[PDB]
């Protein structure tokens, strides 16, 4: 009654044989915007099943010396599906998310995986350079990697400059190849403001990292993905334009 | 008695402690109400 879940989001299911429990980041639902909070007094749009479900981005595939990724959110979905439309027609989004993490091998295989979402997450450019004219900053490419994610320089600092052993703060889970095979988190809205332009501005970052490395006996499946996919809670948009994708 | 002929603001005030707030509109579809027309 535990290890055995399945989640219905939509036109879309997810099972899942093995996992550990689910989070939900800082003890809240997702939710539509309360008349008290809201400020733009147009009014927004809710598609329901059209926009939330879920979708599933190309899956990386993981070696021995293999840094990690990262997404951010919603970018990753801004040209996909119903959702990519909306808010490029749309300058106010909101909504959040329910991310899952496929990862599976075989009771000789080992590792573990950290998966973690970062409000706010900021990439930092790597250089010594004090002077705000000569220093380094990173390309939008690297700060908005889109479906294709990203991969990190420096793992260990997070690439923002900050510990990795501390990102245990965020809503996390762990994939332990001896344990569970996916990792589920709930996210809520997270924002300093009700609504916010999707293009812009991304809420939160998706990491995944391998604190402890994968290792196989020869003769064993050296391939393994690591597949990702997210569902829009709770979608809102407004502000109703032409289309802009950036 | 014998002449007789010998014999305001529309505006008002209220208080305002805040903003405005707004009521949610549908559309309307009919004739005779016009509410974007108006003479300067």
């Amino acid at each position: 009654s535990d290890r055995v879940a399945q989640l219905t989001v939509g036109n879309s299911s997810i099972t899942t044989q093995e996992a550990a429990n689910i989070v939900l980041a800082y003890g809240e639902w997702p939710e539509y915007c309360p008349d008290t909070d809201a400020t733009a007094v147009d009014k927004p749009t809710r598609p329901d099943v059209s926009v939330n479900r879920f979708y599933t981005l190309d899956s990386k595939m993981w070696q021995e010396n293999s840094t990690g990724w990262y997404w951010k959110f919603p970018d990753v979905l801004n040209k996909t599906g119903v959702f990519g439309q909306n808010a490029q027609f749309h300058y106010l989004y909101r909504s959040g998310f329910c991310l899952h993490v496929q990862c599976n091998a075989s009771k000789f295989h080992q590792g573990a995986l950290l998966v973690a979402v970062i409000p706010e997450f900021v990439i930092a450019g790597r250089g010594s350079n004090t002077k705000p004219n000569e220093a380094p900053h990173p390309g939008f490419t690297t700060t908005f990697p889109g479906t294709t994610g990203a991969t990190f320089h420096d793992p260990y600092v997070l690439d923002s400059g900050v510990p990795l052993s501390q990102a245990l703060i965020y809503p996390h889970q762990w994939i332990n190849l001896r344990t569970n095979n996916c990792a589920t988190v709930i996210v809520p809205y997270i924002n300093a403001v009700p609504f916010d332009s999707a293009i812009n501005h991304s809420n939160f970052g998706l990491i995944v990292i391998p604190v402890s490395p994968l290792k196989y006996s020869s003769g064993a499946t050296t391939a393994i993905p690591i597949t990702i996919t997210i569902a829009p809670l709770n979608s809102e948009f407004g502000g109703l334009r032409q289309a802009v994708s950036q | 008695d014998p002449v007789e002929d010998i014999i305001r603001a529309i505006s008002s005030a209220t208080n305002v402690e805040s903003a405005a707030n707004t009521t949610p509109s549908s559309h309307r579809l009919e004739t005779g109400r016009v509410p974007a027309l108006q003479a300067a």
